[PDB]
């Protein structure tokens, strides 16, 4: 499990002393390592990487890398307590404050973070669509669940995401389908011995900045556990049309 | 101006302290989430 920072800003005592009782548990170093990062007299001060400003010499997939980067550089969070709450049927609008206060905080993100991450860096570009897309999937005996922000624009598909696997969360816009984005995915999955057994597609999400709407995050949902890939194919195939015809 | 760039107040200074200590919990728990990565990958 891990713990989620429901305190807000300035983290408050009771959340900021359960993230080193956790990971003093998780860690095998326990106490030594938590104490050592504590009662260090001087700790290295990151840098603060700048947010993304588009400039007119920017491609759409210059941006899309820029944005991605900046997402690398504040890191995955491992450190079990995730800094940034994500209640995912809230009103868009109130999401985008939350990805200012990530902006502003400059704090390491995980998947759903980054999601709403790249919602808020890509409003700016309405050629750009934007729309979620989950996975459950089986690992070792247990399950997980995975969101990226699915990217469509002028004909193929991409993605933005944060994730502890470099191959689960930007993937180029090359794709010439719906389908062979999310076969990726798959195939991504599988090489990191993860069977996939749900794949959800949302809507398109509104560029406009004070979106009173929740997000859309299983318009198209696919129990894949005995579906042939033909099959998922179709459905994905059938969907995207949809999507790209409003 | 010339004296407040010289200290910073004791709330930034604490908001600065704690992001040093979250990254350097994040590094060291990532670190090992990448060795039982790294070691489940070679037992396979
Ligand atoms: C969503 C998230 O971070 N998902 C994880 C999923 C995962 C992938 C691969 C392995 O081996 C385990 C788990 C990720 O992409 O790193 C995020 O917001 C979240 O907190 O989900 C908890 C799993």
């Amino acid at each position: 499990l891990f713990h989620v920072n429901k305190s807000g800003f300035p983290i408050d005592s009771h959340t900021w002393e359960r993230m080193w009782m956790h990971v003093a548990k998780v860690h095998p170093k326990g106490g030594e390592m938590v104490g050592a990062i504590r009662n260090a007299a001087f700790l290295a001060k990151p840098s603060i990487p700048q947010v993304p400003n588009y400039r007119l010499s920017m491609t759409i997939p210059d941006w899309l890398q820029a944005i991605q980067n900046y997402m690398k550089t504040l890191q995955y969070n491992h450190t079990g307590t995730q800094f940034f709450e994500i209640r995912k049927m809230r009103p868009l609008s109130g999401l985008m404050e939350t990805a200012k206060e990530m902006t502003r905080e400059s704090l390491p993100i995980k998947c759903l973070e980054a999601v709403i991450l790249g919602i808020y860096l890509t409003n700016g570009q309405p050629s750009i669509e934007r729309f979620p897309i989950s996975f459950k999937t089986y690992f070792s005996g247990n399950y997980f669940h995975h969101v990226v922000l699915g990217i469509y624009c002028n004909g193929r598909y991409g993605s933005l995401g944060m994730s502890r696997r470099a191959e689960l969360m930007d993937k180029p816009l090359t794709f010439r389908t719906l389908s062979d984005l999310i076969f990726d995915f798959e195939d991504s999955y599988k090489k990191y011995l993860h069977t996939v057994k749900k794949v959800k597609i949302g809507l398109y999400v509104p560029h406009e900045p004070h979106s009173f709407q929740p997000i859309e995050w299983k318009q198209l949902v696919l129990n894949v556990s005995k579906m042939l890939r033909a099959d998922i194919r179709k459905e994905l195939e059938k969907y995207a049309r949809d999507m790209r015809m409003k | 101006r010339v004296e407040k760039a010289k200290q910073k107040s004791a709330q930034q200074e604490l908001k600065q302290r704690q992001r040093a200590e979250i990254y350097a919990l994040n590094r060291v728990m990532t670190e090992l989430e990448q060795q039982q990565f790294d070691e489940f990958c070679k037992q396979m």
